[PDB]
């Protein structure tokens, strides 16, 4: 049977972690405990994907954390879900990096990344199969990128079929929360375009944007973003865990997603999502799902998609549906609108179903697409960066460490082969 | 005497079983755990027809059937759930990996470790035939297991067995939706694997019984399960022959040889006239001349395939219920009349019929109703060349930018393969352009 | 461009004679086509060039040294007008390119041509003015991991020692630590290369021995310097100039050739690698025709080094070899249709309604 790895790295990684188990834990009905007090008897047929066997019939996570500085994940064991974990899974080191990449993939992350992999073997060779690894980690931090991706390029050199999903944070335009995000983040998105299968390139602001306009929330904390990323990262996998009038996986979304293997950066999105007291004025119905999907103030990059076109989309349903609605409406969208999408492909939508949505809801879908937006964010990176590069602002910190410059000036060189190739196809191109 | 394995494949297959033996167990009446509570009534017989259904000493039946999808996801369900304790426990579901909505997977990484399996129980279902292994194949083109592992299972049973009767009702993608986005890469190489070695490859299309959901039974709303259920009726409208006793029974030996001129152009459709609804039901005759009206109408096609853009070079016919063959006569040579028709020269008898007494049955909650009589059309035409003709325009422009293509040969497979099987599918549509004019000298 | 990719055929043999392998490809001259022993289907293919070298005395024949004279000038005038130039060949075990490359010693291939006349074209032309020095790599491409083969090798088992590859903004890819060596006569690199062949990988597939599971790279760097000051001794430039070859493998179909473990990786790696060269090649064409369009350069890693040596005043070829062995039509039909769509003609429509040709 199929299973699954999670990664984290970072205070973002440990800290969507608790987050996101505690969320799971409740989809499959598990408490902090480590044992079960759900109902049903499907919750627990399927629960393999993620979790492993106990003694007293409870269960645990196959997670893993990285981060170098234990100021985090203290935090982590006076939680509410962090008493479960297996404390040698809590892999950690000391002397935190200040922020640098090279500090978290030179010195001490390429010190530390045989120590973790004596945990990642440990967890991997006891799946009787595998499907793929996961990650969430941050660009702009430390260990989030560096010791991050040197365990993707790590383990992709060994396991070159397996799949690596790297659910990862890019930073924002107008504010941002650390200075040096472009160097870090460049040197990230090198080291991972040629090295993942796909990655879920996301962004701050447009979560932001939700929780002040859209769910009319007033004053929200980190733990109410990653509480969106979570469900983000839940709805995709529904399909592999719980069954559906048309199954779906990993493998099937990276392969109808990623035409060329470069071009695998994502959009993702969530449907449904209200005002606690607004949700009576509504239904539940997938008209309304897919009006309020592919609109500009659902996503999570702040990036604007009529600014450009997609390649192609995904989206994974979860509940009691009629395939012919979904169908119907796909194809009124790809009528309507058909300028945003392509010429040069014919039908550019696939689509999962599943017959078990979450503990309190009646549908939802889980949106994922490959565009072009993508590029602003890039575009953008790029300016910052040969702003800086252009003058050797910061560089002696991460040369100090045993780089160079012609590493930075590789980084930037593949960025802007990889903006060329998505505006590549902005244009009208025709005849 | 005389028996029909069926294989079923990919989550389509098993979808489409999960119906077709729900089915079958209720015409026969048949309980779910494989007794016959209908025999305790009876006492007696062979109602419980070996056709299908093999039997024990103890009393209990088995269907002669498998079926594979790679995905346990799915079939743990039929191992757990109302229907379970019936089937042979063994259904190969070695669903260590998917198969991608990719050809190279299942045909050959994950084509190889089952399909030594699934001969060595073909083997041990036919020795205990004492006919005819008629093979039916329910799998789908655009779906991962059902096109490629279907490929190698028709070819691989080629050498095997070779001389019997090997049919696939596959499912083909309509020419606007879709649940995916390379359909056609994984549609059109079993395409160019069966054209040798199936006998006759039924199609239909989803599209076209999702417009039949709400123009006739008036439903707009359906599942998946509402189009199995047509399905099975299809299925149950061919088998109904060999399985219990009729007029002019037919044999799935018939089928092959009456529908098949040329060997390549083995794929013709299907289609069920009376589709109508419990309230609609009434309101109506349904006598036999508006029902073989509808058996040649556009509307109820079960694909989307304008015949008036072409012709017809046979059309085969499975009645039910009371019929009587004068009315049967009476409706051919009112369709015979038509200028809206144009059967083709070389085939001025056009009709094979075969008849059996035993109407449908009705099946509790479902969608259609109860009547005294039914039909099933079948037809091999050269409309449906157009179709394939639209898919070398939804092939080409991406095998000429080469999009979708590398997570293809990470798994082995060779891009001249393409081309080679175009070409091949190009020779097929000159075939159906040929044929269809009424040559002189 | 003129990019003109090109073929050839084997002339079948003694042993094939034996076996009368009966002949598949028909030719016109131009215009090349094929049949099939059903004898129904039909295909037919265009190409620049055709070099029909079977018969003996058929007019238009195909001669060693005529396929050299046919693309050598524009390498030495591509060359020595300053530029760069690589060559491609493409086909299979019963083809035979090694016959076509090198050759045997009586029977005088390519590469020996081509470095002999640049030898005489050098010692013709050293002045005391001018001074030309030229050195050497080879290395080989392996499950998509660079090994060069020059390296000889040292006590240890086969770690066949990986380097990277690594880009300078000035004149971009290359490799750290690659080995090079000089060139004074053609007998020096005769050796070199004779050894490199050694480490170059093959593996007994149930074809034959000799197929290779590697893509083998020969580079040649040339170093011309003539530039002298009226002031006083100055070189104010010293011109370089990159000359390439190499030899690929077929395409493996591993649907029918069952082989799994460490071989299907190979294959599928090569296999990839020869997608992204085809559509190098396509981009190629289409940009030099008046479109300016991307290229997918850093898809693989070869590439990844050509980047220079098959772009802008970059004048290049590609070379097919196939048999008409019956028993080969399949990879045969296969080799021609990896080429063909560096055609001209791939159905360019025609738009014009620029209308401003006022004053
Ligand atoms: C009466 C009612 O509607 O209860 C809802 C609710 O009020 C609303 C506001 C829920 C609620 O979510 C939010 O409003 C929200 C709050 C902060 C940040 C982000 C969102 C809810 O938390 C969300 C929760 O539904 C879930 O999403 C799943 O329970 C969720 N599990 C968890 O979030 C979870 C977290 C910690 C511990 C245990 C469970 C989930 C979602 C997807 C996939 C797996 C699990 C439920 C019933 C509700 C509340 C609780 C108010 C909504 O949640 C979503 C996105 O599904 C927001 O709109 C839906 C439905 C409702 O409108
Ligand atoms: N007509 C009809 N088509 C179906 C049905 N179920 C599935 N399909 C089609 O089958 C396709 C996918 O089939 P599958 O092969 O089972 O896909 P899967 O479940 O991921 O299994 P693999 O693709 O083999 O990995 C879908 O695109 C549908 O169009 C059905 O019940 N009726
Ligand atoms: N979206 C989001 N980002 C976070 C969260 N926690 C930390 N981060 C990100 O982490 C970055 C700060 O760098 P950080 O990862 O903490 O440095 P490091 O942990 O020492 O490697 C910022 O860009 C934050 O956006 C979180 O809960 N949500
Ligand atoms: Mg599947």
């Amino acid at each position: 049977m199929r299973e699954i790895v999670h990664i984290q790295a970072g205070q973002c990684g440990n800290q969507i972690g608790a987050k996101f188990w505690e969320v799971i834990s409740d989809e499959h009905g598990i408490d902090p405990t480590g044992s079960y007090h759900g109902d049903s008897d499907l919750q627990l047929e399927r629960i393999n994907v993620y979790y492993n066997e106990a003694t007293g019939n409870k269960y645990v996570p196959r997670a893993i954390l990285v981060d170098l500085e234990p100021g985090t994940m203290d935090s982590v064991r006076s939680g509410p879900f962090g008493q479960i974990f297996r404390p040698d899974n809590f892999v950690f080191g000391q002397s935190g990096a200040g922020n640098n990449w090279a500090k978290g993939h030179y010195t001490e992350g390429a010190e530390l990344v045989d120590s973790v992999l004596d945990v990642v073997r440990k967890e991997s060779e006891s799946c009787d199969c595998l499907q793929g690894f996961q990650l969430t980690h941050s660009l702009g931090g430390g260990t989030g990128s560096g010791m991050g991706t040197l365990l993707i390029s790590k383990i992709r050199e060994e396991y070159p079929d397996r799949i690596m999903n790297t659910f990862s944070v890019m930073p924002s335009p107008k504010v941002s929360d650390t200075v040096v995000e472009p160097y870090n983040a460049t040197l990230s998105v090198h080291q991972l375009v040629e090295n993942t299968d796909e990655t879920y390139c996301i962004d701050n602001e447009a979560l932001y944007d939700i929780c002040f306009r859209t769910l009319k929330l007033t004053t929200p904390t980190y733990g109410d973003l990653n509480h969106l990323v979570s469900a983000t990262m839940s709805g995709v996998t529904t399909c592999l865990r719980f069954p559906g009038q048309l199954n779906a996986d990993l493998r099937k979304l990276a392969v109808n997603m990623v035409p060329f293997p470069r071009l695998h950066f994502f959009m993702p999105g969530f449907a449904p999502l209200t005002s606690r007291g607004s949700q009576q004025y509504r239904a539940l119905t997938v008209p309304e799902l897919t009006q309020q999907m592919f609109d500009s103030k659902n996503m999570m990059a702040a990036c604007d998609p009529r600014h450009g076109r997609y390649l192609t989309v995904a989206a994974i349903f979860r509940g009691r549906m009629s395939m012919k609605e979904v169908d119907e409406q796909m194809l009124n969208v790809q009528n309507k609108n058909s300028s945003y999408f392509v010429e040069w492909i014919p039908n550019n939508v696939k689509t999962a179903v599943c017959d078990i949505p979450p503990r309190g809801l009646k549908m939802s879908a889980t949106f994922i697409g490959n565009s072009t937006a993508i590029q602003e964010l890039f575009k953008r990176i790029s300016e910052q960066f040969t702003a800086m590069f252009r003058r050797k602002a910061f560089l002696h910190w991460y040369t100090g460490e045993g780089m160079d410059e012609m590493e930075f000036t590789e980084a930037e060189s593949n960025m802007n082969d990889l903006v060329s190739e998505y505006q590549q196809y902005q244009d009208a191109t025709a005849d | 005497m005389r028996e029909c394995i069926s294989i079923h494949v990919g989550q389509a297959g098993v979808q489409i079983g999960n119906a077709c033996w729900e089915l079958y167990c209720l015409e026969h009446g048949i309980q779910p755990d494989g007794q016959m509570p209908s025999d305790k009534t009876i006492g007696g017989g062979d109602d419980s027809f070996n056709t299908f259904f093999s039997e024990t000493g103890a009393g209990k039946h088995v269907p002669r059937a498998v079926f594979v999808d790679l995905e346990p996801t799915v079939i743990d369900e039929v191992r757990t759930g109302t229907y379970r304790q019936l089937f042979h426990p063994e259904q190969l579901i070695t669903g260590k990996e998917d198969a991608a909505n990719n050809y190279a997977r299942g045909h050959y990484t994950i084509g190889k470790e089952i399909i030594d399996l699934v001969l060595d129980r073909i083997r041990k279902l036919a020795d205990q035939c004492t006919g005819l292994q008629g093979f039916l194949v329910f799998h789908s083109f655009g779906g991962g297991t059902g096109s490629g592992f279907t490929s190698l299972l028709m070819e691989r049973l080629s050498v095997d067995y070779g001389k019997k009767s090997k049919l696939e009702f596959s499912i083909y993608p309509a020419p606007q939706v879709s649940t995916a986005v390379v359909e056609p890469y994984n549609s059109i190489l079993t395409t160019h694997t069966t054209l040798e070695h199936s006998d006759c490859a039924f199609m239909v299309d989803n599209e076209a019984i999702y417009d039949i959901c709400r123009r006739n039974l008036d439903i707009e709303r359906p599942t998946y399960t509402n189009l199995n259920r047509l399905i099975s009726q299809i299925v149950s409208s061919i088998t109904a022959s060999l399985r219990f006793d009729g007029a002019l029974n037919v044999d799935l030996t018939e089928f092959q040889t009456n529908l098949v001129p040329y060997p390549r152009i083995h794929f013709p459709l299907a289609t069920y006239a009376p589709v109508i609804s419990a309230e609609k039901a009434y309101h109506e005759q349904l006598s036999v001349a508006e029902i073989t009206n509808a058996c040649f109408e556009p509307a109820n096609q079960m694909v989307k395939c304008d015949p008036r853009h072409g012709k017809y070079m046979a059309c085969c016919l499975l009645y039910r219920g009371d019929v009587v063959p004068k009315d049967v006569n009476a409706a051919i040579a009112t369709i015979k009349t038509k200028r809206s028709i144009q059967f083709v020269d070389w085939c001025p008898t056009g009709f094979k019929v075969g008849i059996n007494y035993q109407p449908p049955t009705v099946v509790p909650g479902g969608d259609l109703a109860k009547v005294q009589r039914a039909v099933c059309m079948l037809s091999n035409t050269t409309a449906i060349a157009e179709a394939w003709a639209r898919l070398d325009h939804k092939f080409d422009l991406m095998y000429a930018k080469r999009a979708f293509v590398h997570w293809y040969v990470g798994e082995g497979m060779e891009e001249g393969e393409f081309s080679e099987a175009r070409e091949d599918m190009a020779a097929l549509e000159k075939d159906y352009e040929e044929v269809g004019v009424d040559s002189v000298e | 461009s003129q990019v003109t990719v090109a073929v050839r055929v084997r002339p079948f043999s003694k042993r094939e004679k034996t076996e009368k392998a009966s002949q598949v490809v028909f030719t016109n001259g131009e215009e090349i086509t094929v049949e099939h022993p059903d004898m129904k289907q039909v295909y037919s293919f265009i190409y620049d060039v055709s070099f029909w070298s079977f018969d003996e005395c058929h007019p238009g024949y195909a001669s060693q040294t005529t396929v050299y004279e046919t693309l050598a000038a524009p390498l030495l005038d591509r060359a020595f007008e300053g530029y760069n130039t690589c060559l491609f060949a493409y086909g299979q075990t019963g083809s035979g390119k090694s016959y076509t490359m090198m050759g045997l010693n009586e029977e005088p291939g390519i590469i020996p041509r081509f470095c002999e006349d640049l030898f005489a074209q050098i010692a013709k032309k050293q002045t005391s003015e001018v001074s030309y020095h030229l050195e050497m790599s080879f290395f080989e491409v392996y499950n998509e991991k660079i090994h060069d083969l020059l390296v000889c090798k040292g006590e240890n088992g086969q770690r066949k020692q990986p380097l990277r590859a690594r880009e300078h903004p000035v004149s971009g890819p290359y490799v750290e630590g690659l080995s090079m060596n000089v060139v004074s006569s053609y007998s020096d690199i005769q050796s070199w290369l004779e050894l490199g062949n050694k480490q170059r990988a093959t593996a007994a597939t149930g074809m034959n021995d000799k197929s290779s599971r590697s893509h083998s790279v020969f580079t040649l760097v040339m170093t011309q310097t003539k530039t002298e000051v009226v002031e006083g001794e100055e070189h104010d430039h010293r011109i370089t100039s990159r000359i390439n070859l190499v030899d690929l493998a077929g395409s493996e179909r591993c649907s029918t050739a069952h082989s799994s473990g460490q071989r299907l990786k190979e294959g599928v790696s090569i296999n990839k690698s020869l997608l992204t060269l085809g559509k190098v090649i396509s981009a190629l064409s289409e940009q030099a025709n008046g479109k300016r369009v991307f290229i997918p350069y850093r898809e693989s890693t070869l590439t990844w080094l050509l980047k220079e040596s098959l772009g802008g005043n970059s004048k290049t070829a590609m070379i097919a070899t196939v048999s008409p062995a019956a028993s080969n039509i399949e990879e045969t039909l296969s080799t021609l249709r990896y080429a063909t769509q560096a055609r001209l003609i791939v159905n360019i429509a025609k738009v014009n309604e620029d209308m401003n040709a006022k004053l």
